[PDB]
């Protein structure tokens, strides 16, 4: 009929044109990330710019903190990105009490696919135009990535980058790999993991950063923080005196 | 940026060590490497345009340790960092080099100091491929007779 | 007959195998007709490399042999990367065979 | 001017035609234009530019003055 | 109509842009020799209306001063038909004996059409002149030192046998002027006219965006209406201040919409 | 035909909908949000349609709890349906933890109802741009907030008509005083620059509010400024513009 | 077979990427790619030029390889 | 407000359900899959494919366990295939779990899967699953069985049968290679065979998902002492194994 | 069962025994009640061992929202919803609370929430049914304001009259030491303060 895509239903070619369009408004804000696996850390860098000064830096973020050891890194529009990071914060809460031990990152990558599954089986609701990655340090399994998309479609990496011109970021990442013959950066120190992620991120898009044009995220073991700018500054000056 | 105190900070500190330079200056003939140390602080700005005042303080110094016999071996060191620290504006480094280089001309060393201090200042530009490949080929070509001999 | 079960691609074997006998018989009218097949039958791609590199190699030898050294040398340089590359076993004396001809297509050159 | 199989591209083409030589290549400085029209949603986007009619003057509805002069 | 090299501010990385496919194979062929590719052809200008991409046209004729011819999206259009085959067939002869020539297209969308012919007889005729073109872009007849420059101002009304690449290798987009590429825009047209003196725009501009190119110089024009009011001579920030809230008022008028590739 | 529904996407990244909202929010009038160092001090400019309107006896600038002042433009019955829904919320934290809302949860919990009315055919995309803010004990804190569901901090914000006159004045008034200004001190420059907002808007005439919520004046209150401390910010912003 | 290139340049990382390409857009990239060459001023293209020029008129699909949730 | 319960499905004029038409046609969309039915156990295999050669693929899972002696495995789509699994289990549990306290026989299990799909067939507010489904059991009294559940919501039983878009192909092929006695070893180097001509790709253990329905194993039952119950008679082969067969073709 | 805590300087002391009696039969003698619900605001709980252990789960979810989205909460707040869950079900559960909990800006908090449901801030608390015994021993030798060592000697004495009177109340003392520098544990066997 006239309508296919206005309502989440197959079209001729056997197919969810409605969802595409989902994946066509990731890429709107513009912000880049890149996100490697130490050995004992994860470690995850986005982009951060502001188009006016009148806008307070601080307040300006992707990078969620959902629980404790879960950090939660958005692509796409910010609306969405609050309502995705409200939703998770309600699982991981449901999960603690439910079970009696935190949630972890494998179940919350799941549940939050079957949320978005049913967001395109019923013909009232918008699918969120997010990417979600988590990143997180587990116990059973190691470090791990986890990213989920519009579909509700998930899978895990050993690395992963997201934006418009995530390709770039490609390129590096199975070249270094390629290299190492190996999954992980063998890297007994977090620190030194931001500092090869920030040089990655710095030769695959071309530009120089400054401390208040980075945001940096990192998972160590039974907790997740953010660096202020002050600490992503150093970061930069130990990168030129390798 | 988002305040606009960091501008009207260093701007303004650009004029005011001029006024201190005399203070400095004289306190380099105590110990160079003090004075040294306070201009190399000075030099960290946040703001564009202070580069380019603050580097040229460090101009006028560095002629005195230049024109030293022991002292230039220090001074090869310093340029590799510059460029290192920050990037800090990639205009106002380039332009330092080069004056640098014009002053080693006219300063008048060794035959074996020149070349050696030569060699470690177009290694730092190796890892560059900008305003400095026009002053790295009219040194290169110095060095050329150098060795012609 | 097991062209009504043509489902394999290990025909692309015969298909060479015939090229050949009519290559030491010294027909080519022949030898192109069998190598065409060949090319039919590896048209299929779950064909392994190590039977494409032979493919390259027969059609190497019979443009050579028909005088044309331009074709020749591409096929012999693709059959050589085939063979230089992968694990030996024959494929030691192929990569030095496939070689001797390649210097050999442009002294005529 | 994205038509859809119609004699519109007939049409436009006296549009397109206006905007050449209302662009300098001078001779053109001192011819001027006024136009006016019943509406001013129907116009198409090279005429929302300056350099075609710079000025953009609104009609209003009358006033209470300006009714007590019109009867007069 | 004719400028220097620069005929925008803020917009020069596209002006270095347009001479790489246009100005260096016209210099050196020999450049691209080097690296083995066809010497560069073929420019698609397309974005939003007013932003210089026909005064670029004008420069690029100016600057390097090669033959230039041009067309008009409709003075090429006739009503013998048979005849607007003829001109652009012998234009482009034309364009092999004057050295390195450049064809500016100005606002084509006049055969830009798609196949329609369900409508009246004047969308043949368009096609006509349409397939006329292709067999001179590409076949037995191949440029090298003859460059298109195909002006619009919107490119999704065209046929896509108009948008396809080797007859217009590049696809080069003018955006609407920057935040501060208006700044620079501004610094030009201040030169022109008789002011107090003023490098005070700055902020004003950026917060009183909705202006192409050609808008500024409307600003200036308008604020040479606030200074005839008061009896001035000068452009004043007292006069600027008033003549930016009108010259955005004007423009809200209608909107305009425009997506691109 | 894109441009019919919320829950429709396009693959232009567009969900026309709420953009068209945006055109309803830009036919409000001004209203400025002005961060100082000790609160934040709110201005709205009233149009006076008639005389036969009782001046002074119609508020736009509607407080909820008693210490996060919201100021919206746009239309005017909508945000006061927004502003509504925001007292139940703020009350329902004030019972459930027994403390005044904060200034960040209450954000969270708008940007949230407000995002929600893009997810179902059934509702309207909310056509207002809402400035909240306010003191709690975790400072003063300033929230501009989209139709789009959308919101970030800053220094100082925006919205109506004269928008334009405003944010440049803003940023001059943020090169003034990089370290801020008192919320004492912040009266009169509402009062400026709403003056300088009506020369887009000099078809009528309008009456000033003013209102702040400081620590240091109000006690961390939302209160309106009246008396003679109104009259006399309003000569102020007389003297300059004449 | 053309055109210079550097070792670093791969054709191989050029399936990954679209698969419903015409002819003459391949000529076309290739093309696009000797242009920023001498932005840069190489006469060998690096495999910098040779994926900016893939993302310029990369015309993209959602029918494609690392485009795809329908698997 | 909401007035989605009238039913998105309808009667095409010409006599079909148009929607099931489009869901059929994207299950030729999807990833490539196998079954076959030996007289000793039942095999299924399929390809692992990822977005990205980084993305991990050991983390993932096309081969799902509904129950000790009852796998699924998918053509179609992944976010419906994932829900859907869960679903399985879901009414598995409640409804033969709960009342007899015991695991289904495959094929109750199968008509428990397609009423799922049947009401999202009808009431509005829903489509269809785009998926086909291989469930592939062995139950004590009719044996080894291989059911294959459609968009539509019908089952059938096979011996043998392919889903994915090179089914055609496969089909034919597995037309000559059943038998009417069938070694699970056998199938084992049969399904690895047949699944080669479907693919392009790198071929490993790694790649190739297989599952056997085969004998009980007592080392993952994860206890001992019990001769009354036995093993799970599903089993996942990890890498290891299935580097083995890729040498005894 | 008897619980108490107790302010001092650096901030809070938080005592309990571990006995645990079903009518004359001790279920487990080594039974703990300073409890966990967020990471700074811990618990003791007395009364109903099923009432008090299923209010403390829902109020640990509570809290891990608000840090989740609000940033940590202050012991007020945690009080609060104790507070709110009593009065909810004060005619079917029988519990009494104290909640005692470090602030980074104000120090150690202790707030007592009875089994009705209302929340008394006071310098000290104390409950359970050990405690009827020990009120007045605390009222007299207490000050405002002493150091750490003069808490935990304290608190060591006020445990042992309340163990010695009543019979509900004995096996080892557990305290959790809540301060800026994090949270220590301490355990005190039956020889070591029956010697005092
Ligand atoms: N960036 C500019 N700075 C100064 N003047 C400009 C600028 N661009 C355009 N103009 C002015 O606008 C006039 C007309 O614009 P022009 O014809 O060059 O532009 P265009 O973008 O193609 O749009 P159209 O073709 O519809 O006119 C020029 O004659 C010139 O006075
Ligand atoms: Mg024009």
């Amino acid at each position: 009929a006239g309508y296919d895509r206005h309502i989440t239903i197959f079209s001729p070619e056997g197919r969810l044109y409605q969802v595409e369009y989902a994946f066509k408004a990731t890429n709107q804000t513009n912000i880049n990330s890149l996100a490697v696996r130490g050995k004992d850390c994860t470690v995850v860098i986005s982009q951060k710019k502001v188009p006016d000064k009148l806008l307070d830096p601080t307040t300006v973020s992707y990078i969620f903190c959902i629980s404790r050891t879960i950090g939660m890194v958005v692509n796409g529009p910010i609306p969405d990105a609050r309502n995705a990071a409200l939703r998770a914060k309600a699982e991981a809460a449901e999960f603690r009490y439910k079970y009696g031990y935190d949630m972890p990152c494998d179940v919350l990558a799941k549940r939050m696919a079957n949320l978005s599954q049913i967001y395109t089986q019923r013909a009232y609701m918008r699918p969120l135009g997010v990417i979600l990655t988590f990143v997180s340090v587990d116990e059973e399994l190691g470090p791990s990535i986890y990213k989920t998309d519009p579909a509700g479609y998930y899978v895990g990496y050993k690395a992963t980058a997201t934006g418009p011109k995530q390709q770039e970021i490609t390129t590096n990442l199975e070249n270094h790999f390629k290299k190492s013959k190996i999954d992980h950066i063998n890297e007994e120190s977090w620190e030194k993991v931001v500092e090869f992620a920030i040089t990655h991120m710095i030769d695959a898009l071309g530009t120089e950063f400054s401390k208040n044009d980075l945001e940096v995220g990192v998972a160590t073991k039974d907790k997740f923080f953010t660096l202020s700018a002050e600490n992503i500054e150093e970061r930069l000056v130990a990168i030129a005196e390798q | 940026m988002s305040r606009d105190a960091p501008i009207k900070a260093d701007k303004d500190y650009s004029q005011i060590l001029k006024e201190e330079f005399p203070k400095i200056d004289s306190l380099a003939q105590n110990d160079c490497n003090s004075a040294l140390d306070q201009l190399l602080v000075l030099e960290k700005k946040t703001r564009q345009a202070s580069d380019l005042a603050s580097s040229k303080e460090v101009l006028a110094k560095i002629v005195d340790l230049l024109a030293s016999r022991n002292k230039w071996d220090d001074l090869n060191e310093q340029l590799t960092l510059l460029s290192k620290k920050h990037g800090q504006l990639k205009l106002s480094i380039q332009y330092m080099i080069q004056k640098v280089m014009e002053y080693l001309k006219s300063s008048k060393s060794l035959d074996l100091n020149t070349r050696i201090s030569v060699i470690e200042t177009i290694r730092v530009v190796t890892e560059n491929k900008i305003f400095v490949e026009v002053e790295r080929a009219r040194v290169t070509k110095d060095l050329v007779e150098i060795k012609k001999e | 007959e097991f062209k009504k079960l043509d489902d394999k691609p290990s025909l692309v074997d015969v298909h060479l195998l015939e090229s050949k006998v009519y290559h030491k018989l010294r027909n080519l009218a022949k030898s192109k007709a069998s190598l065409t097949a060949a090319r039919t039958a590896a048209n299929s791609i779950y064909c392994p490399t190590q039977t494409v590199a032979e493919l390259d190699l027969m059609s190497g030898i019979l443009h050579c042999e028909d005088k044309d050294y331009k074709t020749a040398f591409s096929y012999f340089f693709e059959s050589f990367e085939s063979y230089h590359n992968l694990t030996t076993h024959n494929s030691y004396e192929k990569a030095c065979q496939v070689l001797k001809y390649m210097l050999l297509s442009k002294i005529m050159l | 001017f994205d038509s859809e199989k119609s004699g519109d591209r007939e049409v436009q083409r006296t549009m397109l035609e206006l905007l050449n030589q209302l662009d300098g290549f001078s001779s053109d400085d001192r011819v001027k234009v006024l136009a006016a029209t019943n509406r001013v949603d129907v116009l198409d986007p090279a005429l929302l530019r300056s350099g075609r009619l710079d000025r953009k003057i609104e009609f209003p509805l009358p006033s209470e003055d300006s009714r007590a002069q019109i009867l007069q | 109509g004719e400028i220097t090299f620069d005929g925008i501010g803020g917009l020069t990385e596209q002006i270095r842009e347009l001479r790489e496919v246009i100005e260096l194979p016209l210099k050196n062929p020999e450049i691209f020799q080097r690296v083995g590719i066809k010497p560069p052809k073929g420019v698609l200008l397309y974005g939003p209306p007013g932003t210089g991409k026909t005064l670029l046209a004008k420069a690029v004729a100016a600057t390097i001063g090669a033959n230039f011819i041009f067309s008009p999206a409709s003075g090429i259009v006739d009503k013998y038909i048979g005849e607007s085959a003829r001109i652009i067939r012998e234009m482009f002869a034309y364009a092999k004996e004057h050295e390195p020539c450049i064809i500016f297209m100005d606002e084509v969308d006049a055969i830009g059409g798609r196949r329609f012919s369900e409508g009246t007889s004047a969308d043949r005729e368009i096609q006509r002149t349409l397939m006329e073109l292709l067999t001179q872009m590409d076949g037995f007849d191949n440029l090298g030192q003859t460059k298109i420059i195909m002006a619009t101002n919107r490119p999704d009304t065209l046929d896509p046998a108009l948008l396809r690449p080797g007859r217009l290798d590049r696809k080069v987009e003018i955006p609407l002027p920057n935040e501060a590429g208006r700044l620079e825009i501004f610094k030009i047209h201040t030169a022109k006219v008789k002011k107090t003196g003023e490098f005070d725009f700055e902020a004003a501009v950026k917060m009183s965006d909705g202006f192409n190119g050609a808008d500024i110089r409307n600003c200036a024009t308008e604020a040479g209406f606030f200074a005839i009011r008061d009896d001035r001579d000068h452009i004043n920030p007292d006069d600027l201040m008033k003549a930016v809230r009108k010259v955005a008022e004007v423009k809200k008028l209608e909107g305009t919409i425009e997506y691109q590739k | 035909g894109y441009d019919l529904s919320n829950s429709v996407f396009s693959p232009d990244g567009r969900n026309f909908q709420v953009e068209y909202a945006v055109k309803a929010v830009e036919n409000g009038t001004t209203s400025i949000g002005i961060k100082c160092n000790d609160g934040v001090v709110f201005a709205v400019e009233k149009l006076i349609t008639s005389k036969l309107l009782v001046p002074q006896k119609n508020v736009k600038i509607q407080v909820v709890d008693r210490h996060i002042g919201c100021v919206y433009s746009g239309l005017i019955p909508d945000g006061r349906h927004l502003v509504n829904r925001g007292r139940e919320e703020a009350a329902s934290f004030k019972k459930l933890y027994k403390t005044p809302i904060p200034i960040p949860a209450f954000a969270d919990r708008l940007g949230q109802y407000v995002q929600a009315h893009t997810l179902y055919n059934s509702v309207r995309p909310f056509g207002v741009s809402t400035i909240f803010g306010g003191v709690d004990k975790n400072g003063a804190h300033l929230y501009m907030l989209e139709p789009s569901g959308s919101y970030w901090g800053y220094k100082g914000a925006a919205t109506g008509k004269g928008r334009q006159s405003a944010k440049a004045e803003l940023e001059k008034l943020v090169d003034h005083h990089p370290e801020g200004l008192s919320a004492r001190e912040a009266v009169k420059q509402a009062a400026k620059i709403i003056y300088l907002a009506h020369e887009d808007n000099k078809e009528k005439d309008f009456e000033l509010e003013i209102s702040w919520c400081s620590l240091s004046e109000t006690n961390g209150l939302h209160k309106f400024v009246k008396g003679d401390l109104l009259q006399e910010a309003i000569d102020f912003a007389q003297k300059e513009i004449n | 077979s053309k055109m210079s290139l550097a070792p670093e340049a791969d054709l191989d990382s050029l399936i990954i990427r679209n698969d419903s390409l015409s002819g003459a857009v391949i000529a076309a990239i290739m093309q696009e790619a000797g242009l920023r060459a001498v932005r840069k001023n190489r006469y060998v293209i690096l495999q910098s030029d040779l994926e900016e020029a893939y993302a310029t008129q990369v015309k993209t699909d959602n029918t494609v390889d690392k485009f795809d949730f329908y698997k | 407000t909401d007035r989605y319960s009238f039913s998105l499905t309808t009667f095409s004029p010409s006599g079909k359900l148009g929607q099931i038409d489009y869901a059929l046609t994207a299950v030729k969309q999807g990833v490539t899959s196998l079954g076959i039915k030996a007289t000793n156990g039942v095999v299924i295999a399929t390809e692992k494919k990822s977005s990205s050669p980084l993305a991990m693929s050991e983390t993932l899972s096309k081969v799902s366990l509904l129950t000790p002696d009852i796998g699924a495995v998918y053509s179609g789509m992944g976010p419906d295939y994932r829900v859907l699994v869960d679903k399985s289990r879901k009414v598995a549990h409640t409804s033969y779990k709960r009342i007899y306290g015991e695991y289904p026989p495959t094929k109750l299990l199968v008509s428990e899967v397609a009423k799922i799909m049947q009401e999202a067939t009808q009431s509005g507010g829903v489509r269809p699953f785009g998926v086909s489904l291989l469930i592939a059991g062995h139950d004590e009294f009719n044996g080894f069985s291989l059911y294959q559940v459609d968009p539509s919501g019908s089952y059938f039983p096979w011996k043998a049968t392919a889903i994915g878009k090179g089914s055609v192909a496969a089909k034919t092929f597995l037309e000559k290679r059943w038998n009417d006695e069938l070694e699970l070893e056998d199938a084992i180097h049969i399904a690895l065979l047949t699944l080669k001509e479907s693919v392009e790709g790198e071929f490993n253990g790694d790649t190739i998902e297989l599952a056997i329905i085969g004998d009980e194993n007592p080392d993952l039952l994860g206890y001992t002492g019990i001769p009354t119950d036995k093993g799970p008679r599903f089993r996942k082969l990890t890498s290891q194994e299935i580097n083995d067969r890729l040498e005894a073709l | 069962t008897s619980i108490m805590a107790v302010t001092f300087k650096d901030g809070v002391i938080l005592g309990a025994d571990s006995r645990t009696t079903t009518g004359a039969y001790i279920a487990n003698r080594v039974t703990d009640k300073l409890t966990r619900v967020h990471d700074k605001i811990w618990c003791c709980r007395s009364g109903s061992a099923a009432d008090t252990q299923a209010i403390a789960d829902i109020v640990q979810y509570h809290l891990e929202l608000y840090t989740s989205q609000y940033g940590t909460p202050s012991t007020e707040t945690a009080a609060s919803v104790f507070k709110e869950l009593c009065y909810e079900n004060k005619d079917n559960l029988t519990a009494g609370i104290i909640v005692a909990g470090y602030d980074d800006k104000n120090k150690g908090e202790v707030y007592t929430i009875p089994l009705g449901g209302s929340v008394h801030k006071l310098p000290y608390a104390i409950a359970g049914s050990g405690s009827t015994f020990i009120y007045g021993y605390c009222d007299k030798n207490f000050r405002e304001n002493m150091s750490k060592e003069e808490t935990v000697d304290f608190i060591k004495h006020s445990l042992s009259q309340a163990i010695k009177w009543d019979g509900s109340s004995g096996g080892v003392i557990r305290m959790v030491v809540l301060t800026a520098a994090g949270v220590e544990r301490l355990i005190f066997y039956p020889d070591e303060y029956e010697q005092l």
